[PDB]
């Protein structure tokens, strides 16, 4: 079943209710490792447990694998568990191996258990929705508003001479690509407000979940952005060490610009390496022509932000609205969202989720089992991005800003060595990277950053308009273990792509094809991100692997 | 010279592990014979229904080809005498009276007959794509593809629910070259064993065994004016954009 938007006070006092019947912990929140909104709107939903005694508790899960394993651990006690971020898009009945009689143990049907489901992911899974009680999503509306086609089509559970192809219509469902439609963070805080507990804080994790949207879901953040700023506009109580002050400013689009300088927040851009194309010669000239036309000199525009003149620094508006536009990089210019603590230096909430990234990704800086050194490296970064929305924990968000800027620095060295040896080659259905060692920070070893040099190979290639809608196959060799990282991406929508007449890619699920012929391959460690991506496997076995990919919904 | 049958199959497993001689062979004189044998038997026309016919027999599907070459199978043992005969010859020339063979031999051997094989698989599409007057596919090949893209996305969904087409083989059998050649650049190794030598020509642009010269040799001369836009499409896939 699911919740409309009135109902999410009903189901949040059906929490408080079966989470308090007893002192002892028996609600459950199990947050999607890697991902911000969740993070946030996790931690939006302790701290209302927290400034109200209920005692919670926070488990990362990475993927489905870790998702069916910490659920078959779940204590009996526990009546209330929480899927932020995930468990959306599968049938968790299904998944999880839920007998719904098993639970059984006034009014409706009341089990000993209610797992509840905020996923801002689509399409919304059918059975989850209309087939089970047991599982209790936290819907947008999407349900009411567009799934009457489905839902008829499910409905037809006939069992028992005429023909249905209600079948063809759920196959054309399944089909769409999974994509992200709402910040969970926004409806927690949604929520918040239909209860009346709305501290500056929740609207500053709020902001923090919804902006982390813009990174791939660009559209999503534009359309809740209105409502943010309402937020701000309206909290305007005109101290305290800890007093915690948002405002409206000019929040470019460049990379960590007030953590560097005006010249690295252009070169190192994503969007502006993709107007540009700064990993060639030509293309850095033209920064440096932008920068002359500009007026503003190449050694005051690489000074550090804090050492470069005031004086440029209320000219770069102005500056930025004349020169822009000509090329093409008009998305530069963005208001967003500042927050200070009492009166230390301002954090913007884009520059705050750059440094949760690298902390999710690179925080701490016999195969078998070797999975596990991943895992536990995978939930303290995950803890310490936790930690990092702790206001007086300033020396964690700090640190990442610094790994955010070397991360970032170190795929861009990578992938202008890929983009200027023409190394990404072109298949039917997919585009094919075979990297070789690759000088620089880790071989990938680390698996998060070779997917995140895909999603820089995806922004910041030209790659013509036919092609950028193909996924992206990543294959990194460890010749110490003789063995190949392989990670498949399907291009997302970030701030600076086009995105008008534009569109789907036709096969745009893609990943259910990855996922399919990885559990067909010898994999020597298997990783399970939500969206099925990463395996290790020996380096004889890459061959067959991308073959059997290209025959992908053939036969 | 026997059976006609019998002499493509002489003359194409000839072609395929007689390494040293050129597939421009095969194209410029066993296939013109074969295309003048048909000729007589059948008549100056309908001689094509059955010269088609006789290629369709020698076509492999994709997934036959993976099979074929998987686990090193093609050193394997054919059914047919005709057939089994060159794969024991080439046995001897390159793994048997090759002194001081590495493991890397045998491997080195298959890389090479399979990526020699994909070219003389396409060789006999080209064909029949001809035959069959289906080179306007190759104009907006990309734009064509698009519903039976939304086909094979359909059927990647078909498996985890209820709880003939010679230019898309010729498209599957190019990126399964490409595949190939990526993967032998990428492994590094930064006359000699006469099958190394052999290897070697897949990357280079000089010979008729590279993706380059397999154009240059063999599609353009014999190709051109017969497919072309099959032979435009198969460059712009090669070279790539």
């Amino acid at each position: 079943m699911y919740y409309g938007i009135s109902q999410f006070s009903e189901a949040y006092n059906k929490i408080l209710r079966n989470s308090s019947s007893h002192s002892s912990c028996q609600l459950v929140i199990f947050v999607s490792c890697l991902n911000i909104d969740a993070l946030c709107a996790t931690k939006m939903l302790s701290l209302l447990f927290k400034k109200q005694l209920v005692q919670s508790q926070i488990v990362p899960i990475f993927g489905y694998s870790e998702l069916r394993r910490h659920y078959s651990q779940l204590d009996d006690n526990i009546n209330s568990l929480l899927l932020v971020g995930f468990g959306g898009v599968i049938d968790l009945e299904a998944f999880l191996e839920i007998d719904p009689q098993e639970y059984v143990i006034s009014g409706e049907q009341s089990f000993r258990r209610d797992i509840y489901v905020l996923d801002a992911h689509r399409p919304w899974n059918l059975d989850n929705i209309f087939g089970s009680q047991i599982i209790q999503c936290f819907d947008d509306g999407t349900v009411d508003d567009t799934l009457g086609e489905q839902k008829e089509a499910y409905y037809k559970l006939l069992e028992l001479k005429q023909i249905h192809e209600y079948e063809g219509v759920l196959e054309e469902y399944y089909s769409q690509g999974t994509t992200v439609v709402n910040s969970i963070s926004a409806q927690i805080y949604s929520l918040l407000s239909a209860i009346g507990e709305t501290n500056l804080s929740n609207l500053w994790l709020n902001i923090l979940g919804t902006t982390s949207l813009d990174i791939a879901y660009a559209q999503v953040y534009n359309r809740l952005y209105p409502l943010l700023q309402d937020e701000v506009k309206r909290l305007t109580p005109s101290k305290t060490p800890d007093t915690l002050t948002l405002n409206i400013q000019p929040d470019y689009y460049l990379f960590l610009l007030r953590h560097s300088s005006l010249y690295d927040s252009f070169y190192y851009s994503n969007y502006v390496n993709a107007k540009l194309s700064l990993w060639n010669e030509n293309g850095k000239k033209r920064l440096h022509k932008m920068f002359a036309r500009m007026g503003i000199p190449l050694s005051t525009a690489q000074e550090t932000w804090l050492y470069m003149d005031h004086s440029i620094k209320r000219e770069l508006g102005i500056i930025f609205d004349k020169n822009l536009d000509r090329y093409g990089l008009q998305d530069i210019i963005r208001d967003g969202f500042v927050r200070t603590l009492g009166y230390r230096g301002s954090i913007s909430a884009s520059e705050f989720v750059e440094a949760l990234t690298a902390l999710l990704e690179v925080g701490n800086s016999n195969s078998a089992q070797k999975l596990t050194n991943l895992r536990k490296r995978w939930v303290s970064n995950f803890w310490l991005s936790w930690d990092a929305l702790d206001d007086r924990k300033v020396e964690l968000l700090n640190r990442g800003i610094q790994l955010a800027q070397d991360l970032q620095r170190a795929i861009f060295n990578t992938g202008v060595a890929i983009l200027e040896k023409k190394l990404i080659k072109h298949l039917r259905i997919y585009r094919l990277c075979v990297l070789q060692d690759g000088p620089d920070l880790d071989l990938y070893r680390n698996p998060l950053t070779l997917l995140r040099l895909g999603n820089w190979l995806i922004e910041c290639c030209a790659e013509s308009e036919d092609k950028q809608l193909l996924p992206m196959v990543l294959a990194s060799i460890d010749e110490n273990t003789d063995t190949y990282l392989v990670a498949g991406l399907t291009p997302r929508y970030p701030r600076g792509l086009d995105t008008i007449h534009t569109k789907k890619p036709i096969l745009n699920n893609f990943s259910m094809a990855f996922q399919q012929i990885t559990a067909e391959t010898d994999a020597k460690v298997r990783i399970d991100n939500f969206e099925s991506s990463i395996i290790e496997i020996r380096r004889e076995d890459l061959s067959p692997f991308l073959e059997k990919l290209t025959l992908s919904g053939l036969l | 010279y026997s059976d006609p049958k019998e002499y493509i199959e002489s003359k194409y497993y000839d072609a395929l592990f007689s390494i040293h001689t050129p597939l421009a062979y095969f194209v410029k004189s066993n296939l013109v014979r074969l295309k003048n044998t048909c000729r007589t038997k059948y008549g100056s026309d309908s001689y094509k229904i059955a010269y088609q016919a006789m290629l369709q027999k020698f076509l492999l599907s994709i997934v036959q080809f993976k099979d074929r070459h998987d686990n090193r199978l093609l050193l394997e043992p054919f059914s047919s005498p005709i057939a089994d005969e060159k794969r024991k010859n080439c046995l001897t020339k390159f793994v048997i009276q090759d002194e001081n063979k590495n493991s890397s031999t045998i491997a080195d051997l298959c890389v090479v007959l399979k990526s020699r094989e994909i070219k003389l698989q396409i060789l006999l599409l080209l064909e029949i794509i001809g035959l069959n007057d289906l080179d306007w596919n190759f104009r907006d090949f990309e734009k064509k593809y698009k519903l039976k893209l939304k086909k094979r996305s359909l059927n990647l969904t078909k498996k985890g629910l209820v709880r003939l087409d010679y230019c898309e083989q010729l498209d599957l059998y190019l990126d399964r070259a490409c595949i190939l050649d990526i993967l032998l650049s990428s492994e590094t190794p930064n006359s000699n064993g006469t099958i190394q030598e052999h290897k070697k020509n897949i990357l280079d642009k000089s010979k008729e065994a590279s993706l380059v010269g397999f154009i240059n040799y063999v599609l353009i001369p014999y190709f051109n004016k017969k497919v072309p836009h099959a032979v435009e499409f198969i460059i712009q896939k090669l070279k790539g954009p």
